[PDB]
């Protein structure tokens, strides 16, 4: 019997079957009302007011979240939840009561036979073929740095960053306005998101790149809009992702990702830091910028002691590493013994989820 | 506690035990092929040593071939964590990459580490 794997993202839901190499269903985590779910709601942005049930990785609107899960099972996968185990993902440091609430909905509303809740960052490390390392996960809503040693995350060293892809899209939109283009609406927000993914990159040295880009026109690139018009983008290509390293660009007091990663490793016992510096694993869609590995290696090497060897790992398929890791875990011969059964829930209630 | 018939045999006496990841399961390697590794596969290795007092010491290695698929290397890592837990966390875990193995791991095989082309098909 094949389990279903569902990764609950702030931007997108990734859903599919255990044993596949990639999710078969990816759609936006949106619910619109004049109820439409996913892409249905994004095409109809006029009559509908859109709501995001997941905020910075945490479920905040349970009614709408149940509508998203219904859409996942029936409209997207065409699967009877009563006949498949379900593996669900959660963000690091997810509130305890929300893990229980998610468990109650699965057994009482969808009547699943068994389920399991896994931490997103740990799934990503397993997908890279590792048991020890530090995962930098940055998606649409939130970024985290999660040290993991011999299979288990270290909660005292997990650090959170209020800066991710959605903040970067709004920044590119603002500086393209300063450039002379008039992107503003929610629909245009989706086009600027495509520009970001297609033309942006991370400079190895920001200050030098600013002078390089002005001394020639090789920085410029053209982008065709859906209507057919063409625009040109210059130094906004590397200024936008730079906010990951200098959050002040966005009016935030937070430290950049390189400083955050460094502070996370310092919170760990000195005897394991070498294994952490040598296994910095990137995960999530916002780590997909060209040049990110080389910039991250330079900045962390500048902060870390010289006796440590810094190695940043950038898997080509890291945009879905969380889901891939769940697909592998839930396929193992030993997984039958790891999950919560409908029997155990009927006797213990939703609290059984924590000792499992 | 998670188990598996191969878990019941592991670390009961001093010696060397090698398993191969085969479509999301852990399968023992025939004893005479120990030391020959398919470049397309991943393996789990447990070295057990007896101590002066009489207690046992555990070293867990997961070896990854240059051509092994993502499902096999990911499964090898998870099985390694699960076997360590079954041993009450007493084992030390080591990641070994084809061609860059630690001196300790290479030293388990007096005839030397050898590689073969091919392997078992992926679970994906
Ligand atoms: N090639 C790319 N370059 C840069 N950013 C990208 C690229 N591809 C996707 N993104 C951004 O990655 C983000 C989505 O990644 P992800 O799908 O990992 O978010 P999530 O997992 O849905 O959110 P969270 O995990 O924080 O809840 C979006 O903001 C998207 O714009
Ligand atoms: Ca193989
Ligand atoms: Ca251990
Ligand atoms: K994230
Ligand atoms: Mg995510």
């Amino acid at each position: 019997v094949q389990a279903l794997v569902v990764d609950n993202g702030s931007g997108n839901v990734k859903a599919g079957v255990a044993g596949d190499d990639a999710p078969r269903s990816v759609f936006p985590s949106i619910v619109g009302r004049p109820a439409f779910v996913g892409d249905e709601a994004q095409t109809k942005r006029g009559i509908l007011t859109l709501k995001y049930p997941i905020e910075q990785g945490i479920v905040t609107n349970w009614d709408d979240m149940e509508k998203i899960w219904h859409h996942t099972f029936y409209n997207e996968l065409r699967a009877a939840p009563e006949e498949h185990p379900v593996l669900l993902t959660e963000a690091p440091l997810n509130p305890k009561g929300n893990r229980e609430r998610m468990t109650q909905i699965m057994f009482e509303s969808f009547n699943v036979p068994a389920m399991y809740v896994a931490i997103q960052a740990v799934l990503s490390l397993y997908s890279s073929g590792r048991t020890t390392g530090i995962v930098l996960d940055s998606g649409d809503g939130v970024s985290h740095t999660v040290p993991i040693y011999e299979g288990y995350a270290l909660p005292h060293a997990i650090m959170r960053l209020d800066l991710a892809g959605r903040d970067l899209t709004e920044y590119l939109m603002k500086i393209l306005h300063e450039r002379g283009y008039g992107f503003s609406t929610s629909a245009e927000k989706e086009i600027v998101r495509d520009i970001k993914e297609k033309l942006c990159y991370i400079a190895l040295n920001f200050d030098e790149e600013m002078k390089t880009s002005e001394q020639s026109s090789d920085i410029e690139k053209s982008y065709e809009l859906p209507d057919g018009n063409i625009i040109t983008v210059g130094n906004e290509r590397f200024r936008c992702p730079e906010a990951l390293f200098q959050p002040s660009f966005l009016g935030k007091e937070a430290a950049g990702i390189h400083t955050t990663t460094f502070n996370s490793i310092k919170k760990c016992d000195v005897d394991i830091r070498k294994d952490l510096y040598g296994n910095i694993v990137l995960s999530g869609g916002t780590t997909m910028y060209e040049g990110i590995g080389e910039r991250l290696t330079r900045d962390i090497t500048t902060l870390a002691p010289s006796t440590m060897k810094i190695k940043v790992v950038a898997p080509p398929e890291r945009k879905y590493s969380v889901w891939i890791g769940g697909s592998i875990l839930s396929s193992l011969s030993t997984f039958q013994q790891m999950w919560i059964t409908k029997e155990e829930y009927d006797e213990s209630g939703p609290s059984i989820v924590h000792r499992k | 506690v998670v188990e598996h018939p191969e878990f019941l045999k592991a670390g009961k006496e001093p010696g060397l035990q090698i398993w191969r990841v085969e479509k999301f399961d852990l399968v023992p390697v025939p004893p005479n092929l120990y030391g020959d590794f398919f470049t397309g596969d991943a393996y789990v290795i447990l070295k057990t040593v007896q101590l002066r007092n009489g207690n046992l010491q555990y070293d867990l290695h997961y070896w990854l071939g240059n051509e092994c698929s993502q499902d096999e290397s990911g499964a090898a890592a998870i099985f390694t964590v699960q076997l360590d837990d079954y041993l009450n966390g007493r084992a030390v875990q080591h990641r070994e990459v084809q061609g860059f193995e630690s001196s300790t791991f290479s030293g388990y095989f007096k005839s030397g580490l050898k590689y073969k082309k091919g392997g078992v098909a992926s679970g994906f």
